[PDB]
Order: C-alpha cells, then structure tokens, then sequence
C-alpha cells in the first residue's frame, strides 16, 4: 500500500509538472496545439516546430 | 494615395492567415510607390534642364 501511494503521488506530480510548462500562454509540451510556426524569412515563410506532448 | 497603390483603406487582417497575403500586398504597394516617385523625380530634373535652356 505504501509503494502504491508513492506511485500515485509521483504520477500526480508528473501531471502538475507537465501542465505548468507554458511561456507567454503558449506551450509545446502540454498538448494544446499540433504545431508552432515562427517567422524565418522577411516574406512570411515559416519555421515549423511540431508539438511533442509529454 | 491608398487607392492609388492598391492598398484599399479599411483593409486589415482578421486572422493569422490574412497576414501571409498582406505581406505580399505591402511588398507590391511599396514597389509601385517607389516606381511612381522615381518617375516624378525624373520629370523634375527635366523641368530644371528646360528652364536652363529657356534662359
């Protein structure tokens, strides 16, 4: 029972640590969106970074 | 003026996709505006030369 409760605590910890990792409201580790596109060229062409949910 | 260069007043971008085309619209606008100003400068030089000759 003690080992199970330790396991459960650690799982809840993983969840908290994962959902708090936002910068400026946008994040690539929670799983909110599928990809983020940044500017890479003075004409609008983008640099694509896929989302890696953890 | 805004109509002259094709900009179209009260023309914005409501989403993050209309900006991708607004980039090109502003590029074309800047090109044609600079061309028109170059033509104006040429005409001014012509006026100066002819004034000298008239003198």
């Amino acid at each position: 029972n003690a080992l199970k409760s330790d396991f459960d605590s650690l799982r809840d910890q993983i969840e908290k640590a994962a959902t708090n990792a936002k910068f400026n409201g946008v994040s690539i580790a929670d799983g909110s969106t599928t990809k983020l596109t940044f500017l890479a060229n003075s004409d609008g062409s983008g640099f694509t970074v896929n989302a890696k949910t953890i | 003026s805004l109509a002259g260069i094709g900009l179209t007043t009260t023309s914005t971008f409501t989403t993050a996709a209309a900006a991708k085309t607004m980039i090109g619209t502003i590029d074309t606008a800047l090109q044609t505006a600079t061309n028109k100003l170059a033509s104006l400068g040429t005409s001014s030089v012509g006026l100066d030369t002819h004034l000298t000759f008239v003198g």
